[PDB]
């Protein structure tokens, strides 16, 4: 209750709708390999190749 | 599902179980400052509940004016 | 909540396309005057 | 560079749409001139009468 | 014409909440992190000695 409106309702709905909580921005432990996908996708404008 | 009431009741049923007793004021004051979980009307009134400062006046004065009645000093004087 | 915002967005955008001539602005009819 | 190319488009996005809306605003000033053209004709015929 | 002129100021105003707020994004954070990560320059040489 430190800050209140909308912040309180999110205490439930951020658990009660998992699709809100699912994103690729996970708590990643796999840092020894998952960085080796991103450093090739690390480009400003790119194509299907 | 969530509402202004599920926010309020998550406070109200939480404060009830703050039980420490004896001579201490806290519940004595809160019950002297009387209001209840079903104060008046119903929860769908909210849009018409929009009101000025005038809402406060009877919460102070409406107990205060009882002093002449309580002390027995006067009654017919409105 | 995202499903309910999404289906109501597409319903509003269909209404706009079904009028067409707004583009949510006013493309076709403007600046006309009389008397 | 990937952020800079993303920032660049916004300066041209604003510049075209403000100019496009002043192309809309000028149309009132040209349409207004019909009233003074009518007034000058409706003025001159009274001296002849 | 006065009702038309309002948009020249109003459209120039009401966009800018997209710039006096959300003034940073996750890509221009990594533009700092990959510079400040050189804090290991206390360690980068030591196997020399």
């Amino acid at each position: 209750f430190a800050n209140r409106y909308g912040y309180w309702a999110a205490n439930q709905q951020l658990r009660m709708f998992p699709e809100i909580y699912v994103d690729p921005t996970l708590r990643l432990t796999k840092t020894e390999f998952f960085f080796q996908l991103e450093s090739a996708l690390n480009q400003g404008k790119l194509t299907d190749d | 599902l969530d509402s202004p009431a599920s926010y309020l009741l998550d406070l109200y049923k939480f404060i009830q179980s703050v039980e420490l007793d004896g001579s201490n004021q806290a519940r004595k004051l809160e019950t002297r400052r009387a209001d209840i979980p079903k104060l008046s009307l119903d929860n769908d009134a909210l849009y018409k509940e929009v009101t000025a400062l005038s809402i406060v006046n009877d919460v102070l004065s409406g107990s205060a004016r009882e002093y002449i009645d309580q002390s027995g000093q006067a009654d017919k004087a409105v | 909540n995202e499903l309910r915002g999404l289906w109501d967005r597409i319903e509003n955008r269909i209404y706009n396309l079904r009028h067409n001539l707004t583009l949510d602005g006013k493309e076709i009819n403007m600046d006309l005057y009389d008397s | 560079v990937s952020e800079s190319y993303r920032r660049r488009r916004q300066e041209w996005e604003l510049q075209y749409k403000q100019a496009e809306w002043e192309v809309n605003s000028v149309e009132q000033q040209i349409n207004l001139q019909n009233m003074q053209i009518k007034a000058a004709n409706k003025r001159l015929e009274q001296v002849e009468a | 014409a006065l009702q038309v002129s309002k948009q020249s100021a109003q459209d120039r105003y009401d966009h800018f909440k997209e710039l006096y707020d959300e003034n940073i994004s996750s890509t221009e954070q990594k533009v700092i992190e990959l510079q400040s990560q050189a804090a290991n320059s206390l360690l980068m040489a030591q196997g020399m000695r």
